């Protein structure tokens, strides 16, 4: 048995939002051991709803649960900025003894945009003496954390030797990411220049280095 | 001579104390079996206490982990009433982790269930001689009353359950004659759940009060005659009889789903549309015991009752309870008198010990002056083996 969950839901502050588990309701005379969890990045999940309409002590009454047919729903009223986290549903069945849903990433909208600050470094002389070359493209202070990177050498796109990280939230609620281009010292000084283009929300910022 | 069993239940107005064995208290020093699921059954001459041992004695290292209800070491044994279940006074009946026993009037019938969970076999003995066997038909743990069966006119009857304990299972009625299974019927009871029935004969028929472990906080029941034609239902009273249960509220003649999950073996005596209900005092744990007379509880759904008699204090441990009768052949009366026993579970999971065992108290119904009190186990836990 599988519990399906929307991959992403988004709302504004003050808005109400409903996530929906659409899995286990089965086995007619059996009961419903359905529960919900909230998980902030780098922390353990927190039980928000169990037993489907019940809520444990300390959890804000803005969270409530319901179920109709084979679909359970978690309703969050008066969306606050701290509610932005990942949400999971769970259920106990005779067949399978718990199933955590795929998860739903809740985004609280309204926050201002931010273009990425990009810094590009050429390979060091000390690295070229070791017969290696690596281009370092560093992406900082962009909001939200969605971005894609394309490398080029004299207007020609290059795919070989590109290692790009996933975005990560900084301490200032903005995101960061880095991309690395590996080259032999021949490919570096034979070409005219190298560029790292960072496209963010349709706006592309570019930086270029050359030997 | 055979036990006729054509008399109706004697009408009762109370409960007088019949026995108390003080097992666990005496088990701290003496050699006493670690037991669980005890029950009383009477012949036309005497009464005996049957019980499922764990092949171990109290305050011994072999009583470790004796929560597990099923092991190749559990045996059905019996001793006189009010006596401590010691290897020096206990008679062996059968190898079983689930049992039932009754006397048709000429010989003890014992039903012992052992084997694996998927292939459990009930060994039937008549006068200690193996007379029949019956194998699990659904390959999920086969279990029986854990109380006395009911004999009428020379035929004894019992209930067995095969299947899930948390869902719909299979339930069968049997009619044994001299230890030989002569007829059986599988009950057509969808959405019902039957476990550990307390069966008593009542004017040539039998009515079992059982435990709904799946979705029931009231007790299911089934009544049948010698041809095994049966009727099913639930005790309608708003005085809920199972443990756990909800607070007393509007009841139902069907299963009450509120706190309907797993329960406790119990009993009840139907008198027209009245019912004597034995239940724990607590709503959540197995604490205390009381008898409640509801004059319309068998068919009515209100929570009103007229009589309540205390048995065990609300603060002290209780456990399984079951019915047992004393036939006119034994008592000389003109009606089959009802009685009941109470198991007093001590140790795990509720207490800090390595073991689980129980003692017993018993009461018989009389139409005379009685009193309510608390007759608890009384053992001071933990024992020396638990340090
Ligand atoms: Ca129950
Ligand atoms: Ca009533």
């Amino acid at each position: 048995s599988v519990l399906t969950q929307p991959a992403s839901v988004s709302g504004s502050p003050g808005q109400s939002i409903t996530i929906s588990c659409t899995g286990a309701s089965s086995d007619v005379g059996d009961y419903n051991y359905v529960s919900w969890y909230q998980q902030h990045p780098g922390k353990a999940p927190k039980l928000m709803i169990y037993d489907v309409s019940n809520r444990p002590s300390g959890v804000s009454n803005r969270f409530s649960g319901s179920k109709s047919g084979d679909t359970a729903s978690l309703t969050i009223s008066g969306l606050q900025a701290e509610d932005e986290a990942d949400y999971y549903c769970s259920s106990y069945t005779r067949s399978s003894s718990v199933v955590f849903g795929g998860g739903t990433k809740l985004t609280v909208l309204g926050q201002p945009k931010a273009a990425p600050s990009v810094t590009l470094f050429p390979p060091s002389s000390e690295e070229l003496q070791a017969n290696k070359a690596t281009l370092v493209c560093l992406i900082s202070d962009f909001y939200p954390g969605a971005v894609t990177v394309a490398w080029k050498a004299d207007s020609s796109p290059v795919k070989a030797g590109v290692e790009t990280t996933t975005p990560s939230k900084q301490s200032n609620n903005k995101y960061a990411a880095s991309s690395y281009l590996s080259l032999t010292p021949e490919q570096w000084k034979s070409h005219r220049s190298y560029s790292c283009q960072v496209t963010h929300e349709g706006s592309t910022v570019e930086k270029t280095v050359a030997p | 001579v055979k036990l006729a069993g054509n008399s109706s239940l004697c009408p009762v107005s109370g409960w007088a104390i019949y026995s108390k064995d003080n097992s666990v208290r005496i088990g701290s020093k003496g050699d006493v079996f670690v037991i669980r699921e005890p029950f009383i059954s009477c012949s036309p001459l005497e009464c005996r206490t049957f019980f499922l041992t764990q092949g171990a004695l109290l305050n011994d290292k072999h009583s470790n982990g004796t929560i597990k209800d099923r092991s190749p070491y559990r045996t059905l044994m019996s001793c006189p009433i009010g006596e401590v279940p010691s290897p020096y006074n206990s008679r062996f009946e059968s190898v079983a982790w689930s049992a039932s026993a009754c006397h048709d009037g000429i010989n003890w019938l014992t039903i012992g269930i052992s084997g694996p969970d998927s292939g459990a076999v009930a060994v039937l003995k008549y006068n200690g001689i193996i007379t029949d066997t019956i194998k699990s038909w659904r390959n999920n743990i086969l279990r029986t009353q854990e109380s006395e069966c009911a004999c009428v006119n020379g035929s004894c009857f019992t209930i067995m359950t095969d299947g899930p304990s948390d869902g719909q299972a299979s339930y069968k009625i049997f009619r044994i004659e001299k230890g030989k299974i002569v007829k059986s019927v599988e009950m057509n009871a969808p959405n019902y759940h039957y476990e550990e029935c307390s069966c008593y004969p009542d004017s040539s028929e039998i009515t079992c009060v059982c435990r709904d472990n799946w979705h029931g906080s009231n007790r299911p029941w089934v009544s049948f005659n010698q041809n095994l034609e049966y009727q099913i239902g639930y005790i309608c009273s708003g005085v809920f009889g199972d443990n756990p249960r909800p607070n007393d509220k509007t009841g139902s003649c069907g299963p009450v789903s509120s706190n309907g999950a797993n329960g406790v073996k119990g009993f009840s005596f139907k008198y027209g549309n009245g019912v004597w209900i034995g239940r724990t005092k607590s709503i959540s744990s197995r604490k205390g015991f009381e008898m409640i007379w509801d004059p319309n509880g068998w068919t009515g759904t209100d929570n009103k009752f007229s009589i309540k008699q205390d048995i065990v204090g609300i603060n002290e441990w209780s456990g399984y309870s079951g019915s047992f009768v004393q036939h006119p052949e034994l008592t000389g009366l003109d009606c089959i008198r009802p009685c009941f026993w109470v198991e007093l579970i001590r140790g795990r999971p509720e207490e800090n010990t390595i073991w689980t065992s129980g003692s017993s108290i018993s009461f018989c119904g009389v139409n005379s002056d009685t009193v309510g009190w608390s007759w608890p186990d009384g053992a001071e836990l933990p024992f020396t083996i638990d340090k």
